[PDB]
DNA sequence: GTGTGCTATAATGGGAGCTGGCACGGATGCA
DNA sequence: TGCATCCGTGCCCTGAGGGTAATAAGCACAC
RNA sequence: GGGGGGGGGGG
């Protein structure tokens, strides 16, 4: 909304257009560095105001929200590497 | 068959236990009192805790279904201990066997009475609908009050059971409503204050023919009440709203779609703090190592704690006068550097 | 609040992960409030509704139970037997995994018995403890519905 | 007897006592046994044919039943009733699920798979698909019954002070409140040894509370905020639909560094 | 200020049915 | 095999509206 | 076997 000084919505169809253009990095920017990647957006702003290039994007916060909500439904969702060993997306805050 | 609809199921279930005639009620109450006296007698005889024998007899009369720890009992309740107690009580001579039999009958009489007096709870609870709790919750709280009334009823007074049971059912229902009806919990005395204030406001609206100002309400409340207290009470009695409510007449846009996150720092704020840290480090690098360490230990940039002059002097092995002098000259250098370069003015916010 | 205990004893990163004794709150970031879970220890197990009302029901399919039967068992409308214990119902012995209605379960578990009130002033034909067959007249206005021993509840007269 | 010392009936002299005009008569399908000496078994106990009843083993029971010792009549009754093991609800369901041997069921369904009929074969195929999924996945079937519900982190169901001074809350807090209330009331009712009807109703409403927390409106009427008809938002309704997590926050987002204007 | 107990005519099955204008596909009982 | 019932779907972005709603006794000790 | 529905403007 204009009143809340908000931003434009990049919906499903825009993502489809980005995919059809084969622009992977622009899409990854839209999904992470410009929304709900806190460390990513903070580092991006710092790099831009220092003149550098933006860093690598990270895991979106909404994916963590989805994982926690699925764990609330008594379902276990695990992120696995090539060897199927568990990889943590919370860097150990949610694990005792 | 009544699929779903729990209230129909509950009513049809409670309608299967027959109502009591007066003589049966008197006999059941007599059995309960005699059983309690017998439990006390067994407690005296075996030298054990009355609640222990009480729970053992209750578990035996109920069956193997219900076994679990009792909050009041110091020992854990398991089938081993209850069998031990049953065998210990079954070892007593012939004379005391009648006491065990009476206690075992009194437990069943208590169960029968509690089963028989549930529709009274239902009828008392049916008048409390619409005060924040569902019907079945009120029914269950009234059932707890009924159980307490069954425990406390004395049949010697010739009064009917309902007369004493209604008090307990009513008080249990009101206590539950005052305790559990609000998302943010308010003490029962403050809940009564809110209810009395609402009643007074309703009465004054009735006579006055319009909604009164706070001062009239406070005057009607009596001594100790001013308008500010009435306003404070009204501010206290307010219930939160749901984020998932549609603001306008939509069904897709809600209240949470316009609430900002003020806790986590914004990218501008985090960047400002990072730049402040970097500029502070750069300015401190214009000092010496020791006089920078002094201020870092004093301010909390190192290890996060504000160290006293004595601690830093002991850390550097110098006198508190020397540590104070070097700290002061380092701060003088910092002031001179900031005046000459002007790199920290805009960070004063 | 970031790196700050509840009571305010530990208010910065010099402790990180340390547990305050007074308030019991671990000193970490605030964002952990988005990740840490709790739990509620039920006193009675409850079935997950996804595996019950998602046709075809997975629990019912595993246990070869229809939707109506599983609904009746789960929401307390019928019993299910795990051990017959040699019981017999209406001449047919009870088999495992059968559904019994409340009256059938009660007559199996606690026996069958009835109570017949007599009009005031009318004396009982049979005597206390006397065995009675079904249909035998216990009172002029009372007809028995089951063969068994008859007992007096409350004699008005001695 | 009477409540007061007066009106008591004390025998004038030696004689016999007779009781007439009962208020009501109870007929019980039971076996009676008179006894003289001390009785071995108390009331409520269940006995098997041949179990000792009284008189140190002289009299013994002939029928599976429950012992009812009438001290007034000095008689041990045995009400013909069994110790049948029957349970209700998710406890019974979980007990059944723990007794499943998936390999034996797989063999049985493989045998049924070869039956000529179409419908029997198809049903056996479906059951075998479910059983083999459970076998290969490594998930025990009894895990479909919940014993400890997980609790979502607070910041995903926040209690936030709005600018005007009020408070804004999520419906998940209300659902969790209902669940905790009913669970604690169940624990208290069990601690008091309440009758079975009360415990059964409490267990049923606990089950309904968990059902509403997981999937509101799936069965029965949805739970609503007091004085309102708007259903509460459960965990299921946040993940699915046009306004769910997937389509609203994962397949599309709102982005920074963006503007809008007329062309 | 907040948490808890208790009180003695007799009271014993709620809420009334706020009703009817989408429609088509699929999947399983149930004949 | 042909009916009957329940559950699942039904375009995208943006603006302005503006949201808060009918009540059952209290009093006495305790810390 | 027993109770449905998110207002109006722009493109
Ligand atoms: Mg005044
Ligand atoms: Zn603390």
């Amino acid at each position: 909304g204009k009143a809340q000084f908000g931003g434009q919505r990049f919906g499903e169809m825009e993502v489809w257009a980005l995919e059809a253009y084969g622009a992977a990095h622009t899409l990854q920017e839209m999904l992470t560095l410009k929304s709900d990647d806190i460390e990513g957006r903070n580092a991006a702003y710092e790099a831009i105001i220092k003149g550098e290039d933006v860093p690598e994007p990270s895991v979106p916060e909404s994916f963590r929200v989805l994982v926690k909500e699925l764990q609330a439904l008594a379902l276990d969702v695990q992120t696995l590497d090539e060897k199927d060993n568990p990889v943590d997306i919370f860097e150990g805050l949610a694990s005792k | 068959i009544s699929t779903s609809d729990p209230v129909r199921q509950y009513l049809h279930e409670i309608g299967q236990v027959p109502l009591l005639t007066l003589e049966e009620e008197v006999e059941l109450a007599r059995k309960v009192e005699e059983g309690m006296e017998a439990i006390k007698k067994l407690s005296e005889i075996t030298g054990l805790d009355p609640d222990l024998i009480r729970e053992v007899v209750r578990a035996k009369i109920l069956g193997s279904a219900r076994v679990r720890h009792i909050p009041g009992l110091k020992e854990t309740l398991d089938p081993k201990t209850v069998e031990e107690i049953d065998q210990k009580l079954k070892s007593l001579p012939k004379e005391h066997k009648r006491y065990l039999h009476i206690a075992r009958e009194g437990e069943a009489a208590r169960q029968h009475l509690i089963e028989a007096n549930l529709r009274l709870v239902v009828s008392i609870a049916k008048k409390y609908t619409g005060r924040g709790l569902s019907f079945l919750d009120l029914i269950q709280e009234g059932n707890q009050g009924l159980i307490r009334a069954v425990e406390k009823f004395e049949y010697k007074r010739r009064f009917k059971f309902s007369t004493y049971a209604t008090w307990w059912i009513r008080q249990a229902i009101n206590r539950a409503i005052a305790d559990q009806a609000r998302t943010i919990r308010i003490p029962v005395h403050m809940v009564e204050t809110i209810n009395k204030l609402s009643r007074t406001a309703r009465q004054l609206q009735q006579e006055l023919g319009r909604e009164p100002t706070y001062e009239e309400i406070a005057e009607a409340m009596g001594p100790g009440w001013d308008a500010k207290r009435v306003e404070e009470t009204l501010k206290i009695a307010q219930e939160p709203v749901s984020l998932e409510t549609p603001i306008g007449d939509e069904k897709d846009s809600f209240y949470g779609d316009f609430i900002p996150d003020e806790h986590l720092p914004s990218p501008v704020d985090a960047a400002t703090q990072s730049l402040l840290s970097e500029e502070l480090e750069k300015a401190l690098s214009k000092l010496s190592e020791r006089e920078a360490m002094v201020l870092k230990l004093r301010k909390g940039l190192i290890d996060g704690r504000e160290h006293t002059l004595e601690e830093v002097g002991a850390f550097f092995g110098v006198t508190r006068e020397r540590i104070r002098q070097i700290e002061n000259k380092a701060l003088r250098k910092l002031k001179y550097h900031e005046s000459r370069t002007r790199k920290l003015r805009d960070f004063l916010d | 609040k970031d790196y700050e205990c509840a009571c305010g004893k530990y208010k910065r990163q010099r402790f990180e992960g340390k547990v305050c004794e007074r308030c019991g709150v671990e000193v970490t970031k605030s964002i952990v409030r988005r990740y840490r879970m709790g739990h509620i220890e039920l006193a009675t197990p409850a079935a997950h509704i996804w595996f019950v009302k998602d046709v075809p029901s997975k629990i019912g399919t595993l246990l070869d139970l229809s939707a109506t039967e599983l609904e009746q068992v789960l929401y307390f409308s019928k019993y299910i037997v795990l051990d017959p214990k040699g019981a017999i119902l209406n001449g047919v012995p009870v088999e495992k995994r059968q559904l019994l209605t409340d009256e059938e379960y009660r007559e199996l578990r606690y026996g069958k018995q009835e109570t017949y009130p007599l009009p005031p002033g009318v004396d009982a034909l049979v005597k206390d403890g006397e065995e009675v067959v079904k249909g035998q007249e216990l009172a002029p206005g009372v007809v028995s519905r089951l063969d068994g021993v008859a007992l007096y509840r409350f004699p008005r007269r001695v | 007897a009477a409540i007061d010392p007066e009106e008591e009936v004390i025998a004038e002299a030696e004689g016999v006592v007779h009781l007439h005009e009962p208020a009501s008569i109870l007929v019980v399908k039971a076996r009676v046994y008179p006894f003289e000496d001390d009785v071995e078994v108390s009331t409520g106990d269940r006995v098997a044919p041949g179990d000792v009843l009284a008189d140190g083993g002289k009299v013994k029971s002939d029928v599976y039943g429950r012992v009812e010792v009438d001290l007034v009549r000095n008689v041990v009754r045995v009400v013909e009733s069994y110790d049948i093991d029957a349970r209700m609800g998710a406890e019974a369901i979980q007990q059944l699920l723990k007794e499943l041997d998936l390999e034996a069921l797989e063999k049985e369904l493989l045998e049924e798979m070869k039956h000529p009929s179409r419908a029997r074969r198809a049903k056996a195929r479906k059951r075998l698909e479910v059983v083999r999924a459970f076998l290969d996945s490594g998930n025990r079937p009894e895990w479909m019954i919940l014993e400890a519900v997980p609790v979502l982190p607070p910041d995903l169901r926040p209690m936030v002070q709005v600018d005007g001074g009020r408070f804004a809350t999520s419906d998940l807090n209300d659902l969790y409140r209902r669940l905790i209330n009913r669970n604690n009331r169940l624990k208290k009712l069990l601690a008091q040894g309440a009758p079975e009807i009360i415990i059964r109703n409490e267990k049923r409403m606990l089950q309904e509370a968990v059902d509403a927390l997981l999937d509101n409106g799936r069965r029965g009427a949805p739970v609503t905020n007091p004085g309102s008809d708007r259903p509460l938002r459960s965990l299921t309704d946040i993940l699915s639909g046009k306004q769910g997590r997937f389509r609203q926050n994962l397949l599309g987002k709102r982005v920074d560094y963006s503007g809008r204007s007329v062309i």
